[PDB]
């Protein structure tokens, strides 16, 4: 609620896309790229 | 049969217990006189005039020091270069005043320790073996032979050699920075990569070994047990720490040559010591590390600060404050 | 007096009999299996494997 | 009391290891001297 | 099988460059604390925290340049770039020092990663993992310098900034404040890279030079297959040399290869612990039987008490532009002089 | 009274290098 | 691919012709537009020193080092 | 093997030993639990930084009452 | 593919190498 | 193709051209003490 | 003092001349190779 | 003036530790005499 | 005021003499088990 | 060297001969400490 | 400072005491 409060929840979901973004694309491509049995 | 062939036989004989060889011959006088005077010179020695202006400066254990501050005091600055034996002292209480015992132990050190490398050779050849390990100890007795010698010659004085102990070896590197600013110096710089690289490559070589070690022992004995004395198996999977080492970084980063790796060993801190040692002696000379104060500036002039500015007040705190009774001049020329 | 320009440091006559009597002790130690050999004995190698 | 311990073992210090720890103890001993008697 | 199976079976997949799970912590976290290094050496300054030129803009070279620490005033700030300093502007980031934290934190957690990949590849080929136990040494200097020094000072502003002449300044400057040098846990740390250094260029130089002939020609290093087992060194004739140089040998490849692992990495933990008494100022400065003595009698010199004479130099004159928060205005008259210098 | 330690201290160090140098271990093939 | 293959080979160097200069060209416009001194601040030779302020600048405060650094900044 | 008699109380609880939930199991929970614990840890060390501000709430050395 | 792993590190050090190279050039 | 000793020819003094650019100035322009 | 002087040119070159005529007594044949 | 306490911390930390390394020595030859079974068992 | 070479007198007279009579005993109790042949003589 | 010596013998001393030793140490240190610091 | 090397004699003894009894070595027929 504050100026500190707001911008620090704000860089939580920043925090949480980053780490997001990774994952998404890290489950997709590894779909693609399994091993033969 | 002769009397010189049985001992020529004895000294160069490999069945001794120490191998003595003909550069023991000057090897085993030198570093004895080196020894027995310098533990006598820490214990018991009177005050030395250090700086020719008769103010005594105490380096020994009886008059009140530690292994810490104690210290075989450097010849004084009155002798400078001149060579000062005992019998050219005309007593031996003047010999001890102005620094007599800093030449007896330091010319029968570089004596002892130039025929301690040469052995190194001599058993080498009598054992077979391929030469060149007294060429990896030429880097400590070139940079044992730059602080005691080299230095000593170039600044004119044995004074400005390095004392022989503890406290008087960082009165000796605070004074050379000032002087001479060796951080800057592209040779010092050379050999903190050296050593900082051969502690890297030692305990890197160190750990792919222990790494990869074969399972010879059980889990109640001791790791070391698994290698017999003189055995000819391979005692570690050298593929294994060779596969770690081409995925810990890449893999065309690994050398799978051990000869090769155990060369890499031997050359990184031999040819970081050399460069170095040939840095104290380059700065014997008085030709300084690097200068770049006052080397950033505006446009209208004025200087700006980088680092080696901030390194510069540091460099002039130790300048106007070494030998501080000494100087009379408002330049040290020495 | 230590700055003279004197051999070897040799400054008392008393102290060349020293010397001299030095490298030929052991001369003369060397002479009596190295010495009395034959000077006129070759070899086409790099290192000479004669005798005693 | 009880059984006897099927987990006793037996201490082993070689003559090449005890020079390292007797060298180790007294290089300690002539670096923190000097410290302590300030 | 499932989803955890698919991941854990790419990431560990042989390719270029191994990423692992490991990989995740690492290479982002690496990445931007080398890229976050050259840029504030390149083209961030330190006019506004300490007054300084740091980069490639303003005249520096390679050796004066840095990524500097940021200001006295923000304390032990962590620096967010959203946080209450920045105000998620990226320019004021920069110019109170934000970049250094940066580097830090994320070159923290780069170390951290980068030990973790040590652990994942040792369990993947199968072997024991002193590699990760022998890097545990540089974690402990990074730690204890860059991150536990600054925080039992006053500030950030303490830390070495990392440029190659702002680690020198940080020699000196421990050694007037400090009198680093006196500490015994220097001294058995120097034991151990002067030590370490030994080692190598011993174990270097005898394995060369105890090899088999395994060929005609007169490169050596020719004749080695890396999977023969047959051992390329005599061992018995190494150790027959050094026991009649030296006096006393290794005759265990086994105990010689662990003590080029405990020797260094030691002289990196006993540094280590002391450095951690100087975030405290629990510093070894005097000796006080030396110190009574000598004010007392005015006549008993050491090299002991030539050294504070040099610390009083470094206290005082460097002091007046290492600290421009404090604004030291010394006189010219209560500066320690020597005689005609 | 204080430098009596030290010097034992010295003393006694050179003392296990002789003992190590002289009466060490010495390793033996089979 | 091994990688002495590729830089070996033609197509490489076709491709690479181009964005090596179109980038490295890019780096001299990044600083000889003046463009660098704008986003990280960094001040150029005439703005050291300004008219008015002839000390060194300092940031002397926690939580408005943002409001004094817009004030060293616009003379 | 001595039975005692406060080994015969505590004996149920050392009777299991190595049993496991078959699958995945409580894992997902236990991660949301650890996601949300390194928030709480971030947000008490930038409490105690002062880079994180809350209204009323300033770290300083306050009267406790005497 | 590896053209992301190169790429990383070599399309920045290109780019920094076009300005030290204009920074040469700049004077007061 | 392209001979690999041409490739390290070419890059080789394209690294020269680039050094002794930056030797270059230390002796002029920002840094050289003029 | 001149006493002292003499007893060291002594020890110098008796150890000196067991250097010097130590390498002239057939020194490079004396290897594991033959004799 | 030194602290009377500085020679406890010396004196004892040589013998104490060193003295405890003597008898990991002493008891491993004792068992290395143990099992060889020859004139020093016992 | 005490003498303070009292402290290393009677510091070493217990632990120097005390720590002798141990290692009579460890070295006795392993040729025991050393001759003994079973988990312990290795 | 030259052979192993013949009169090698081991030295013994009980668990019982360990606690007179011990108590006559501390004994003597309790009795003669007094004296000793004055 | 004098009186603790004092204490320290006496229950140092009364230890030995504690184990001479019940640690005893414990006699045996046969
Ligand atoms: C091992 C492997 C590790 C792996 C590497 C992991 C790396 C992760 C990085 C760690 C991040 C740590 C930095 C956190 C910032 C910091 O510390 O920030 C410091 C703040 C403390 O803030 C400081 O607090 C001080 C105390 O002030 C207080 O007191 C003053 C006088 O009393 C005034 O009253 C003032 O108003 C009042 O606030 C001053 O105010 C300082 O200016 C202010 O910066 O604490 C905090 O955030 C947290 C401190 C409490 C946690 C303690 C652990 C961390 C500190 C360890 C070091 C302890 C010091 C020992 C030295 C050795
Ligand atoms: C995985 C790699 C990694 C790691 C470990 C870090 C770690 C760090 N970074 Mg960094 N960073 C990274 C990658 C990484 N970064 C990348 C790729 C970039 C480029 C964009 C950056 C850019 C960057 C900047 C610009 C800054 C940092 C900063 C920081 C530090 C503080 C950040 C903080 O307080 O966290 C807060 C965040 C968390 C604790 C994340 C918790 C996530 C929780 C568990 C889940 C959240 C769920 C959420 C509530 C719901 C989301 C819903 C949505 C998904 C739909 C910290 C050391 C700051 C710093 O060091 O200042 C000096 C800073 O200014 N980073
Ligand atoms: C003979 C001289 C000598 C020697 C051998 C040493 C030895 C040492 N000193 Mg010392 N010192 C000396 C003289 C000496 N000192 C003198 C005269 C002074 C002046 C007073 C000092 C002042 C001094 C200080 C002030 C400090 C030391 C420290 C140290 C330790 C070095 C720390 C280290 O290994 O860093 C090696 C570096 C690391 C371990 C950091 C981690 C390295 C990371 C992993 C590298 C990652 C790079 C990565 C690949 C990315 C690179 C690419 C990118 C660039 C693009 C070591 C014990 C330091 C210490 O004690 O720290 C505990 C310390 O702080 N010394
Ligand atoms: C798509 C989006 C979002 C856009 C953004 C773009 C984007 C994705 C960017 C991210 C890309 C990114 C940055 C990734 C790149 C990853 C990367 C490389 C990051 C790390 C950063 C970094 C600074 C790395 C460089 C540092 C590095 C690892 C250097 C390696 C150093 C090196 C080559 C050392 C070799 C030393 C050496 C010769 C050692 C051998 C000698 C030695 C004694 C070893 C011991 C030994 C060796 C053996 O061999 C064997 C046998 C045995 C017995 C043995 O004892
Ligand atoms: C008597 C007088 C007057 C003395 C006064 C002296 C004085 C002024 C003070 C000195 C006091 C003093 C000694 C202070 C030291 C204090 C100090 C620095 C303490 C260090 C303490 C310590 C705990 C340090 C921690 C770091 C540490 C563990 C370092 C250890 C360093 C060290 C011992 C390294 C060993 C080096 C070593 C000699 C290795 C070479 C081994 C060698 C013979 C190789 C043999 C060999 C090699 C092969 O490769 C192969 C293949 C074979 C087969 C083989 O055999
Ligand atoms: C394909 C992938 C390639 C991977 C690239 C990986 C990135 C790592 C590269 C690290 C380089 C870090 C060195 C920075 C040097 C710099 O740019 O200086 C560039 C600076 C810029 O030059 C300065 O420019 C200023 C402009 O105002 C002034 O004019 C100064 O006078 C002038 O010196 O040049 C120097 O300082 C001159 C000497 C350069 C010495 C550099 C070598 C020093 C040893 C470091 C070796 C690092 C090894 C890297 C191995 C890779
Ligand atoms: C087995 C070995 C047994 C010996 C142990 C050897 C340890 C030696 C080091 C400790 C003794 C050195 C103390 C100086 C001697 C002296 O006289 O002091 C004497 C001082 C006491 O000080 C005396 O006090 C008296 C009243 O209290 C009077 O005031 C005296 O004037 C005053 O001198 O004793 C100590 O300071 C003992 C402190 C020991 C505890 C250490 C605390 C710090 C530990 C930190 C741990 C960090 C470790 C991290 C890992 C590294
Ligand atoms: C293993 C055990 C190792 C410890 C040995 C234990 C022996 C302890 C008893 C001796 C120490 C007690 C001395 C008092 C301590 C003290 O501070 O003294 C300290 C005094 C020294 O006195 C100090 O001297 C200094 C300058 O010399 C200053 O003057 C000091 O002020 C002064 O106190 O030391 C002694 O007196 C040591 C004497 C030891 C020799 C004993 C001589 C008598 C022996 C006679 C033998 C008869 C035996 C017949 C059989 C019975
Ligand atoms: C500036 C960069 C530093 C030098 C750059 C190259 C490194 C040296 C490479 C050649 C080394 C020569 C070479 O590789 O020899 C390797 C040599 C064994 O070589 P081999 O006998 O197989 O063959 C070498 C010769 O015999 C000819 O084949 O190993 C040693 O004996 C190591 C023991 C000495 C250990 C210290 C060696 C330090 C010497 C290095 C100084 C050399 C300067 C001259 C260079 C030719
Ligand atoms: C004139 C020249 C004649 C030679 C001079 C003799 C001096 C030699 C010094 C003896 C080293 C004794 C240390 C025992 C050490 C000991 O006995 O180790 C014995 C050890 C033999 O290990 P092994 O392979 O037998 O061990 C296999 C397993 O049993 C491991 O337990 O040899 C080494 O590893 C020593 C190599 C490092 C040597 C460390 C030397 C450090 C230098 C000395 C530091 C003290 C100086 C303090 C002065 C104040
Ligand atoms: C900061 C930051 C960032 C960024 C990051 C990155 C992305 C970076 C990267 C960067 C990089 C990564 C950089 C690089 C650089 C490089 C360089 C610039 C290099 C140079 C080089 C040189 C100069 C060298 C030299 C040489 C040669 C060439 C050869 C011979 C040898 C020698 C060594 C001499 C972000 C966005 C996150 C945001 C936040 C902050
Ligand atoms: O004598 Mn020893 O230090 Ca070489 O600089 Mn000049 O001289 Mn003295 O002053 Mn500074
Ligand atoms: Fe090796």
């Amino acid at each position: 609620m504050t100026a500190s409060l707001s911008n620090f929840i704000a860089s939580l979901i920043a925090g949480g896309v980053v780490v997001g973004v990774i994952a998404i694309a890290l489950i997709v491509i590894s779909k693609s790229d399994r091993i033969l049995r | 049969v002769s009397l010189w062939e049985r001992f020529c036989a004895w000294i160069t004989s490999t069945e001794n217990r120490l191998y003595i060889g003909w550069f023991g011959c000057l090897m085993f006088p030198t570093l004895l006189t080196a020894t027995s005077c310098f533990i006598i010179a820490f214990i018991a020695a009177p005050p030395v005039d250090i700086d020719g202006i008769r103010e005594p400066v105490a380096g020994s254990l009886l008059y009140g020091n530690n292994i810490i501050s104690g210290a075989v005091v450097p010849s004084s600055n009155a002798i400078g270069m001149h060579f000062y034996p005992i019998w050219e002292a005309a007593s031996i209480d003047e010999w001890l005043y102005n620094g007599g015992p800093y030449q007896l132990i330091v010319l029968h050190f570089l004596l002892g320790v130039s025929a301690y490398m040469g052995r190194e050779w001599e058993l080498s050849y009598r054992l077979g073996m391929r030469p060149w390990i007294f060429v990896a100890f030429s880097a400590p007795v070139a940079a044992a032979s730059a602080v005691f010698l080299v230095y000593p010659i170039g600044q004119g004085s044995f004074s400005d050699g390095m004392p022989l102990g503890i406290s008087g070896t960082f009165n000796f590197m605070l004074v050379f920075q000032a002087e001479h600013n060796i951080l800057m110096h592209p040779f010092h710089m050379a050999g903190v990569a050296g050593v900082f690289g051969g502690s890297l490559f030692s305990a890197m070589h160190g750990s792919l070994v222990t790494s990869s070690l074969i399972r010879e022992t059980t889990e109640n004995e001791s790791t070391n047990y698994g290698y017999k004395f003189g055995q000819e198996e391979e005692t570690y999977n050298i593929v294994a720490a060779h596969g770690y080492f081409g995925r810990l970084i890449f893999q065309y980063a690994s050398f799978n040559n051990s000869r090769a790796l155990h060369f890499f060993l031997a050359l990184w801190p031999v040819v970081g010591i050399w460069i170095t040692s040939m840095g104290i002696s380059t700065m014997a000379f008085n030709l300084n590390g690097f200068n770049f104060n006052q080397s950033v500036v505006d446009s209208q002039g004025r200087v700006i600060n980088t680092w080696a500015d901030i390194l510069n007040r540091a460099n002039l705190g130790i300048e106007v404050m070494h030998e501080r009774n000494a100087h009379n001049f408002p330049l040290d020329l020495a | 007096t230590e700055g003279t320009n004197e051999w070897f440091g040799v400054d008392d006559l008393r102290l060349l009999a020293v010397l001299f009597l030095g490298h030929w002790a052991i001369l003369s130690l060397w002479l009596g299996s190295y010495g009395d050999s034959n000077e006129d004995e070759d070899f086409f190698g790099e290192i000479d494997y004669s005798a005693r | 009391m009880t059984g006897p311990n099927p987990n006793k073992q037996a201490v082993e210090l070689n003559r090449t290891s005890l020079y390292w720890g007797l060298l180790l103890i007294f290089v300690l001993a002539v670096l923190f001297s000097s410290y302590f008697f300030n | 099988r499932g989803l955890f199976d698919l991941v854990d079976d790419w990431l560990k997949k042989d390719r270029f460059v191994f990423v692992g799970w490991s990989g995740l912590l690492l290479f982002p976290t690496a990445y931007l604390a080398a890229g976050g290094w050259m840029t504030g050496t390149t083209f961030v300054t330190s006019w506004y925290t300490h007054g300084l030129a740091s980069s490639y803009l303003e005249g520096c070279n390679f050796l004066t340049a840095a990524v500097s620490t940021p200001a006295n005033s923000v304390g032990h700030s962590l620096l967010l770039l959203w946080g209450p300093e920045a105000q998620g502007d990226f320019t004021r980031w920069c110019q109170i020092g934000g970049l250094w934290t940066f580097v830090a934190l994320h070159g923290a957690f780069g170390l951290i990663g980068f030990c973790l990949r040590q652990f994942e590849i040792a369990r993947l080929v199968g072997i024991r993992p002193y590699n990760a136990i022998a890097f545990s040494g540089p974690i402990a200097v990074f730690v204890s310098v860059f991150l536990l020094y600054p925080l039992g000072q006053a500030s950030w502003f303490f830390a070495p900034s990392f440029g190659v002449a702002a680690i020198f300044r940080f020699l000196l400057f421990l050694q007037g404040f400090h009198n680093w040098t006196l500490n015994p846990f220097h001294m058995m740390g120097v034991a151990g890279i002067l030590g370490g250094a030994l080692l190598c260029a011993i174990h270097g130089a005898t394995v060369e030079n105890t090899l088999f002939e395994d060929g005609d020609a007169a490169n050596t290093f020719r004749a080695f297959t890396p999977t023969q087992s047959e051992e390329t060194y005599s061992m018995v004739t190494a150790n027959r040399f050094w026991s009649q140089i030296f006096g006393v040998a290794f005759s265990n490849k086994r105990w010689l290869h662990f003590f080029m692992l405990f020797v260094p990495v030691t002289g990196l933990w006993t540094s280590s612990i002391g450095i951690v008494g100087l975030a405290l100022n629990l510093r070894a400065y005097d000796f006080v039987s030396q110190e009574l003595r000598a004010a007392e009698d005015p006549e008993f010199e050491t090299f002991y008490t030539k050294n504070h004479l040099l610390d009083e130099g470094i206290r005082a004159w460097m002091a007046a532009q290492d600290q421009p928060h404090e604004n030291f205005v010394f006189p010219e008259e209560v500066l320690p002089r020597g005689n005609a210098l | 009274m204080e430098a009596l330690v030290y010097t034992f201290l010295l003393i006694g160090t050179l003392m296990v290098i002789f003992f190590a140098v002289f009466f060490r271990e010495t390793p033996r093939i089979l | 691919r091994p990688f002495s293959d590729i830089i070996t080979s033609v197509r490489y160097w076709i491709i690479h012709s181009i964005t090596i200069p179109s980038l490295f060209v890019s780096g001299w416009l990044f600083i000889s537009t003046g463009l660098a001194y704008d986003v990280f601040g960094t001040p150029r030779p005439n703005e050291y020193f300004t008219q008015d302020r002839q000390q060194v600048p300092l940031v002397n405060d926690r939580f408005s080092a943002k409001q004094e650094l817009e004030d060293l900044t616009k003379g | 093997a001595l039975r005692t008699r406060l080994g015969e109380i505590l004996r149920p609880l050392n009777a299991e030993y190595g049993k496991v939930a078959p699958g995945w199991g409580t894992t997902p929970i236990m991660g949301i639990v650890m996601l949300a614990f390194l928030i709480f840890l971030v947000i008490i060390l930038q409490i105690y930084n002062s880079s994180l501000i809350i209204e009323n709430v300033d770290v300083d050395w306050a009267n406790g009452i005497v | 593919f590896r053209w992301l792993a190169i790429h990383g590190l070599a399309i920045p050090t290109v780019f920094f190498l076009g300005g030290i190279t204009a920074m040469q050039f700049i004077q007061r | 193709r392209i001979p690999l000793w041409l490739v390290g020819l070419v890059g080789g003094l394209a690294v020269i051209t680039m050094l002794s650019l930056f030797f270059y100035g230390s002796y002029s322009g920002l840094g050289s003490s003029l | 003092m001149l006493t002292l002087k003499i007893l060291v040119y002594t020890t110098v070159i008796f150890f000196v001349s067991l250097f010097i005529f130590g390498f002239l007594s057939s020194d490079p044949s004396r290897n594991p190779n033959r004799k | 003036e030194v602290q009377f306490g500085a020679y406890l911390a010396v004196l004892l930390g040589t013998f104490l530790p060193a003295l405890f390394l003597v008898n990991l020595f002493i008891q491993t030859e004792a068992r290395k005499a143990g099992k060889a079974g020859g004139q020093d068992s016992d």
